DNA sequence: GGTTCAGCAAGGTGATGCTTTAGATTTTTCAT
DNA sequence: AGTGAAAAATCTAAAGCATCACCTTGCTGAACC
């Protein structure tokens, strides 16, 4: 293995010489130096002993830019727990199996997260096996893993035998840490966190590197950040190719100074320096370099990156169109991006340099920016966050603009660059680094990786502060046995309760109706003094005796609420609210003391000897369980297991030997067993899938280890601490802007941006806990925890719905929060003139206080305790009721769709529009997915931009009727007036083709038929490179044949006309036809049915549920809704029986 | 210890198959006067009243008043086990909730006996007041059930008018109007094909035909149905199984929203 | 208006019962020759004609050639209200803007009116190419319908061929090949099973059997099917008895001229 | 070269309807001993044996032992066009890879030949254990179909007892427990509705009513069915058709876990 | 007064429309 | 403004089941010899 060793050696000094010329000179001199951490990457730095070893290099920046790189040796980690009392000989066998492959094997006791009888101090102990290098680790992984899986079944069988009794390599019982990476485990055990000021001590060469945190320096230096963006030539109406097309312009943005390099081969003339300033806080200084060809352009780019040396490089969708194009244009011109700036593709298709963090704002817009889905492009993000409109330009017409005038095209390019760079540094750069101070991951991977693994990184940090061993990834278990005795097929927690109780247009100017029950109002009149008292004493944590102005706001409350009693039925303008905690669910963990490692059944709870009634050791909580399973019994499973033993069976390996029962893997025999039972109960038991829905109660123990609880506690109150610090520094800025103290105002602006970013990142992770818990297969995922949290969320939110149904018209129940309306005569927000000098004004929310007393009086819990001082043995008794349903403010509009059958509930579908017309949030609609048809996209945009017109329901449905009448009249006239060239783009649908034509086998579908037509177009040569996603339309003239066999591509229509005509007559099965124009072969019935289903499910059915006549009378209702509507409006009505016949008695068959 | 003999066992089949389709639960009452079933719909609109006495039940004795809340979606799956000529013997226990059946063949070749455990529930009681109940008409059950099943497709509700010129069954529907007239062919010695119509005033009242479908399922019990109506009252329908008893079934109407203001 | 007198009205209710899947909406044309339906189906394949001559009925009464475009399946749900022994009586109206149909029980005590407002659609009339076909066959519709519903479900395509000795119907499928041969009856004078074939030159055609037993199944209106057939022409399927029934189907050969290969 | 005649078409048409549910793929055996079919069902619990002796056919001349392996659902799909009166003929050749068969009528007019292909798969030929039957009941098939569809609704696991007094079916379940007794009929000399009891020692075991329904759907084969049982053997169902042959079912009982029993 | 053939009620049965279960396909969601 | 893969909603074919018109059969009544 000397050749691979010298290869990875050459890779090591290759990256080292790459970074030495790029500015990151090594820590080779003995001394002590400060720094701020930037990047983290694995490397293969050796030692002076010439022993093979993997190391890791950190990158440290300075406040003046005298950067450096520090490489320290560090071996990877691995844990194996073996059989008790015989762990010496397995470690000696492991050490003697490989001369020096293993680096060190040692054992130190630890604590298990789910070991019962933990009060007596029980211990479970692993052994640590360390290798000197990572590829030896993955080699041993591939060597041992199937043996581990097979021996795991042996250990499982042994456990079953032990349970029945209760009723050399094979000495290893389990193993962990095969999925944690190198750098990740590195940080987990050393606690070295990106974005923290550090100092390094390194005397001599034999000594390792010492690193120490310097956290008192709360300021952060600005890294040199280069944001860049390409534009490429292209042939029209086609995605550009990287083999023939070339770059006409690159635009880039380094630390406030901007440059633009342009190719003069295609561009007609030179470009002068210019200024572009959209807003006074966005400066646009720009210099222009012009090179004759693409080779000199990319050479100038490479040398300027080599000279300016940016640590962080910023793109927008860089991993998709940018890097393959520039890498291929380097490769064409005899160069490569590996050899001068070190940017190559990784295994996952993403581009990560060893020293320059390639960072992509599109993934942040997708993940954390809370923009509506389907609105993730750069223009939308710049309008939503930066508050300005980027200049638009058609890529189809940009090629002729590249030769007509270069100035406006240059302005577009630099506008793209400056939008990317300011959307970087104003919002997401301190946001990412604030996320980075708590997440132990290098910046490119912490932007790329998903939400669940971010929660995983935080829990691994707090897990190794608490010294616990990591649970593995939760695999799928084959043929789980129900306690009733049936094998399972699917096993699910609470099914995501979503309900659209009403549908209609809702605004702050519309007059809506209220049926007000005065009983809740009689409750509120005698509650409201204590409700505002508790709101001021808890949400502000100040005593009520501090304020003096209680009486006049109380009198305003009384006047408004008393003017609410005067009539139940009333009509005014409702304010639109969103009644919820932003993530109630973390507080549901907090106030219930929930954690995924402390929930068991009654059996092992009774096995623990410290059970006691009337104590906090035994608490129970409710949820509901779902299981789709197999109705066949348990004894029959042993019967069919015995009948499937010792017989001949076809091997899956071609021309293989006679296989037996023992070496069969679980998945193939699992499919065989599923087929056998599906055949057995297609005949005898009348069913194969039984869906049992039941309710369950779980007992949650005390905190054996409270690691999942104190993380959320400390993270929540550190979030509130950072919020308070940010507000304090915001007031400092709000005085400093009129102080006139430029350097100080700049530094406190930096401090308040830093504190705002920490607050925003903490808010995002607090929202991320729920998204982590709601998936299966996570390394800390408990089934019962997810069920408990979702069911208690449902119960609390339907209690809130039950109360709020009487103070207005609540609309949409959700797994996130009530989306409702409230009357405007109902008071909305109170300002308090408070004599306290720390706060002259206090903003308090009246629905917020009402929901706070709702969650306080509804749920009183005595399990909360505080541990202040262990020395005095004190224990204060108080209850934590921190469910803060924060009304986010009165919105401008709310749109709900309806459903296409009688009485079904929608699935997370609505639109919420904020006050300034900006689309606040959208969920569950057709614009979410970029596929389907774009015949529907323009209609949906033109209807959602047109609900903000008019004052009454008649006027808003008049405007929507105008929009739908326009678009259905374009459709109904067969789209005749406009030119037809864009119509082939507009109408056609584009479906991807993932597999080949022969992978599905004999199954035939629409995409299979389209691929067959494409094969019949040219031949097998197109099949050889059939990686293109197929576009198609639907034929009309062969009626009766199903639409799955009725798809024709548009590739036939670009061919030369005679073969088009002949082979179209071959397709349509009608050789007597005469016309060839695209007017009649379009299946306009299917298209108008699609647009009809859209206009039914968006507009007309909610209109019928909003007691108004149909805004589109030419689109008829469904039969059920037509029946219900024609039955409702007729005053002739059905009278019940309790009124026409009196009551004579009530009885029950009582027990004697 | 309750017994209830029935030699002509098809009539218990015919009553029980007419209450599965719109009653989920009805509570049988037993007393010395016989067996009664006074029970409302679960949709709380229309109500059943079985009354069977002891002059058709051959072997029959009962000394105590009690009730059993039988289920109707499951009892009419275990009574068609007998054929159309078997005899049926009900049995019950004082303290147990188990109702037993005995199906005996008339030729003594197939003997079966059944047990069924029951449950206790909590329903309401709606006693009837006594009124004029005029506009009484007598029709064949087959013709009335046939026309009631027929009018279900054209309309969803019916207007019934008892006037001098026969009886007016006019169903109201979106497609068309279907109306039925009954002629007074009183010059027939046979009571089957001769209808009797007596009245005190012309009465127009409307009813739900979607409930009239599940209503009219009790076809082959009596050869002649007797239906009667008045103003602002539920229609009364008697299916007289003259050997022991009769099915009275009461259907509440639809009315207007009084005088608007 | 064509409120004609019928001695028995079973024919109309069963042709509406059977043709509720062939035509989704038709128009009733009535002229001095009687009633002539010519409707083109939903899949736009065949043109179905029904001729019910006025002299076949008891009486005719119309102002002029009247075409009423009543939805064909809508009034099929209401036409089975009448019995097979029910009759349609006679009435006279000249300016009726709403068509009513009269229902009269065989015992002449029940009368009914079923109305339908006048709504109309204009359907283009298609010319019918008519000439002397080469082969006309005649078999009772019982066993022909029986084998047509027992051989369409083994194969989708049939080669139908006519020769002197016996006409054959050959369909292949994934479970095998089947074919039917019919000989000639010469010593048989009874109508119940005689298969008479008038024969000019042997013909071969290919057809889909799904359309033949399902969308074109109106068997009991007549008792003997006659198929007219020739070279390069579509099918002519005839259900024909006397003046009481004549219906016909025009399923076309959906065979291409070897453009697949 | 094989040839067979049937002067009746009921039995060969109805065996395929009787057997298509348990068996999807079978292996016929044609020889001088006749027709043999031993088969497992697709769950490998129940055993079937279709046996036809050579003397039952009108003329039955063959060559030698041939095992042929087409499936059964295709055969039932293609052959069910024959009625209960059409006469049957089948012919075959060794060199030919297909087997022909005509459905002909006695008037030599209605006639249809079908040729069927040979798809080849050979299942294992297991030896059927033949032992004594301790209890034999010979009872009508219509009453057996009625009692199986009777007990299908109440429960799923039927317990069957054979005793001196007769046979006793019993059904457990959540909707009650039913008990049916059938005693000896000694005063009835005619045997198309009576029962016959051969008795050695009392037995009782549990069987699955879905499988009993799958056996009892062979009911048009014979007016009587011979159920028989012995110690722990699969329960055997004998369908004594005629002198033509037998159709024998064998069902294993289900093992009840002693735990919680 | 025996006979006998037709009339009619009634069970069995093929055919049918609505309902319910089961397998393949897209769609959302989550990781990247 | 990318990608891939899994859980769930959706679409489609086949079996269950209650119902209806019709075929065949047992009981019975009135004309006949
Ligand atoms: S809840 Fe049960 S298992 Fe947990 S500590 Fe208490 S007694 Fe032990
Ligand atoms: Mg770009
Ligand atoms: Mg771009």
């Amino acid at each position: 293995s000397s050749v691979s060793a010298l290869k990875r050696l050459e890779r090591s000094q290759w990256t080292d010489k790459m970074d030495l010329r790029f500015g990151f000179e090594r820590l080779k001199e003995p001394g002590e130096k400060t720094g701020w951490l930037i990047n983290m990457h694995p490397t293969e730095i050796l030692d002076e002993d010439k022993r093979l070893g993997s190391a890791v290099d950190y990158y440290f920046i300075q406040d003046d830019g005298s950067r450096f790189k520090v490489a320290l040796p560090y071996k990877p980690y691995f844990y194996i727990a073996t059989r008790k009392g015989c762990e010496r000989e397995v470690s000696s066998f492991l050490s003697k199996k490989f001369q020096g492959k293993i680096a060190k094997v040692e054992t130190v006791p630890k604590e298990d997260l789910d070991l019962p009888n933990h009060l007596v101090g029980l211990k479970r102990n692993y052994i640590r096996l360390s290798f000197h290098t990572v590829e030896d680790l993955v080699k041993v992984r591939k060597e041992i893993s199937p043996a581990v899986k097979k021996n795991r079944e042996q250990d499982h069988a042994s456990d079953a035998y032990t349970a029945l009794l209760s009723s050399q390599l094979d000495n290893i019982v389990d193993m962990r840490e095969y999925d944690v990476p190198y750098h990740i485990r590195l940080s987990i055990d050393l606690k070295i966190h990106v974005a923290h000021w550090y100092n390094v001590r390194y005397r001599g060469n034999a000594f390792p590197v010492e690193i120490t945190r310097r956290d008192d320096l709360v300021e952060r230096p600005d890294p040199v950040v280069l944001a860049f963006d390409i534009e490429t030539t292209k042939l029209p109406l086609k995605f550009p190719d990287a083999e023939t097309d070339q770059i006409m312009m690159i635009s880039y943005m380094i630390d406030g100074q901007g440059y633009l390099i342009t190719n003069r081969e295609i561009v007609s003339e030179d470009i002068e320096d210019f200024e572009f300033t959209p807003k006074p806080e966005y400066e646009g200084p720009f210099c222009v370099f012009n090179e004759p060809d693409e080779a000199h352009l990319i050479q100038r780019w490479f040398e300027h990156v080599q000279e300016t040396k940016p640590t962080i490089m910023v793109t927008y969708n860089g991993d998709f169109f940018d890097w393959p194009f520039v890498e291929a244009r380097a490769a064409v011109h005899g160069l490569s991006m590996q050899q001068e700036i070190g940017f190559q593709k990784d295994s996952q298709g993403e581009y990560k340099a060893p020293q320059c963090i390639h960072m992509d704002c599109l993934r942040w817009v997708k993940r954390d920016s809370y923009l509506p889905v389907g609105s993730h492009n750069l223009k939308a993000a710049a309008k939503a966050k930066l508050g300005y409109d980027p200049v638009e330009l058609d890529p189809e017409d940009m090629c002729r603009m590249a030769t007509e005038q270069p100035q406006t095209l240059a302005t577009y390019s630099v506008s793209d660059a400056v939008a990317t760079y300011y959307l970087y540094m104003k919002y997401v750069h301190p946001f990412i680094f604030a996320l980075c101070t708590i997440i132990p991951m290098e910046p490119d991977e912490v932007l790329r990786k998903g939400s669940g693994t971010l929660c995983e990184a935080l829990l691994m940090v707090q897990a190794f502060h608490a010294n616990i061993i990591f649970p593995n990834k939760q695999e799928q278990e084959f043929n789980k046995l129900t306690d009733d005795g049936h094998v399972l097929d699917s096993e699910t927690y609470v099914g995501g309760h979503v309900e659209a109780l009403e549908s209609g247009v809702f605004r702050s100017d519309i007059p809506c109706r209220f049926r007000m029950n005065p009983a809740a109002f009689d409750f509120l009149l005698q509650r409201v003094e204590k409700t505002l008292r508790h709101a001021l004493e808890e949400e502000e944590k100040v005593p009520v005796e501090q304020v003096t102005n209680f009486e006049e706001v109380c009198d305003e409350i009384k006047s408004k609420l008393a003017s609410l009693k005067d009539v139940p039925s009333r009509i005014e303008c409702p304010l639109i609210y969103h009644l919820d905690v932003g993530a109630m669910y973390p507080n549901i963990i907090l106030t219930n003391r929930l954690q995924p490692s402390a929930m068991v059944d009654e059996a092992t709870c009774a096995a623990c000897d410290f059970n006691k009634p009337g104590a906090n050791c035994q608490r129970k909580m409710a949820w509901q369980w779902r299981g789709e399973f197999m109705p066949a019994s348990r004894s029959e499973y042993h019967r069919i297991q015995h009948q499937l033993e010792s017989e001949k069976f076809p091997p899956l390996f071609p021309e293989g030997p006679a296989r037996a029962f023992h070496e069969l893997s679980r998945e193939e025999q699992a499919k065989y067993e599923k087929r056998r039972l599906a055949d057995y109960c297609r005949k005898a038991y009348k069913k194969i899938h039984i869906t049992k829905v039941e309710e369950r109660l779980t007992t949650i123990c005390q905190r054996e280890n409270s690691f999942y609880v104190d993380t959320v506690r400390a993270f929540r109150d550190r979030r509130y601490e950072f919020k308070g610090l940010h507000k304090v520094w915001k007031k400092k800025l709000s005085a400093a802007v009129e102080v006139g103290d430029a350097a100080e105002v700049k530094r406190c602006k930096n401090m308040e941006v830093l504190y705002d970013s920490l607050q925003l990142a903490h808010k995002c992770i607090l929202n991320s806990f729920y998204g982590y818990v709601m998936r299966k297969g996570a390394r800390w995922y408990s089934m019962e925890m997810a069920g408990i949290v979702c069911f208690t969320g449902a119960n609390i939110i339907t209690q809130a719905r039950e109360l709020i149904e009487q103070i207005g018209r609540p609309l949409e129940l959700d797994t996130d929060g009530i989306w409702c309306v409230l009357p405007n005569s109902f008071p909305e927000n109170f300002v308090f003139k408070t004599t306290n000098v720390k706060k002259p004004k206090v903003t308090i929310s009246y629905p917020g206080a009402m929901l706070n007393i709702m969650v306080k009086e509804g749920f009183t819990n005595d399990q909360y305790q505080e541990l202040a001082e262990p020395s005095s043995l004190t224990y204060v008794t108080r209850s934590e009721n921190s469910i803060f349903f924060e009304v986010d403010g009165p919105y401008l509009a709310m749109i709900l769709p309806a459903s296409k059958e009688e009485g079904k509930k929608l699935k997370k579908r609505y639109a919420v529009f904020n006050e300034d017309g900006s689309l606040a949030e959208l969920k569950g609609f057709e614009v979410k997915r970029r596929g389907e048809l774009q015949l529907i996209k323009i209609f949906q945009s033109s209807v959602f931009e047109a609900f903000l017109k008019g004052s009454t329901l008649e006027e808003v449905y008049g405007s929507v009727a105008k929009v739908a009448d326009y678009w259905l009249d374009v459709l109904y006239s067969k789209a005749a007036n406009m030119p037809d060239s864009e119509l082939f783009e507009l109408i056609s649908e584009n479906r991807s083709m993932s597999r080949k034509l022969e992978d599905y086998g004999e199954q035939k579908s629409t995409s299979i038929s389209t691929a067959k037509r494409l094969a019949e177009f040219l031949g097998d040569q197109m099949v050889k490179d059939a990686g293109l996603s197929c576009r198609y339309i639907i034929s009309r003239k062969p009626e009766g044949s199903p639409v799955t066999e009725r798809a024709i591509p548009l590739a036939i229509f670009q061919a030369e006309p005679t073969v088009r005509k002949h082979f179209l007559r071959k397709w349509l099965k009608s050789s007597s036809l005469q016309d060839f124009d695209i007017r009649a072969i379009l299946d306009w019935d299917y298209y108008i049915e699609r647009l009809g289903s859209a206009i039914q499910k968006i507009i007309t059915i909610p209109a019928a549920l909003q007691q108004v006549k149909n805004p589109v009378p030419r689109v008829k209702h469904p039969d059920w809704l037509h029946k219900k509507l024609l039955e409702k409006n007729d005053v002739y009505k059905q009278k019940k029986i309790s009124e026409l016949f009196t009551l004579e008695g009530r009885r029950q068959v009582t027990m004697a | 210890m309750f017994e209830a003999r029935l030699v002509q066992g098809s009539i218990l089949k015919k009553v029980l198959e007419a209450l599965k389709d719109l009653i989920n639960e009805a509570c049988w009452d037993i007393s010395s006067s016989g067996v009664n079933l006074q029970s409302m719909d679960s949709s709380h609109v229309s109500l059943v009243q079985l009354t069977l006495r002891s002059e058709g039940f051959d072997t029959y004795r009962c000394d105590r008043n009690l009730a059993m809340g039988v289920n109707l979606t499951s009892m009419s799956k275990i009574l068609k086990c007998a054929g159309n000529e078997d005899i049926i013997t009900l049995r019950a226990e004082d303290n147990a909730d188990t109702l037993a059946l005995v199906f005996e063949a008339p030729n003594q070749e197939k003997v079966s006996d059944y047990e069924m455990k029951l449950m206790d529930l909590d329903v309401e009681q709606l006693g009837i007041p006594e009124q004029e109940y005029s506009c009484v008409v007598k029709m064949p059950s087959g013709e009335f059930a046939r026309i009631c099943r027929d009018l279900s497709h054209i309309g969803d509700a019916v207007v019934i008018s008892c006037a001098k010129d026969g009886v007016k069954f006019s169903a109201s529907g979106e497609l068309g109007n279907g109306n039925i007239k009954l002629s007074q062919t009183s010059n027939v010695d046979k009571e089957e094909e001769a209808v009797t119509i007596e009245m005190n005033e012309p009465v127009q009242l409307t009813f739900a035909l979607r409930y009239l479908n599940f209503f009219t399922k009790a076809t082959p019990l009596s050869s002649t149905v007797t239906l009667s109506m008045s103003a602002d009252v539920p229609l009364v329908v008697e299916y007289k199984i003259a050997d022991m008893g009769h099915l009275k079934y009461y259907l509440a109407p639809k009315i207007e929203d009084e005088e608007g203001s």
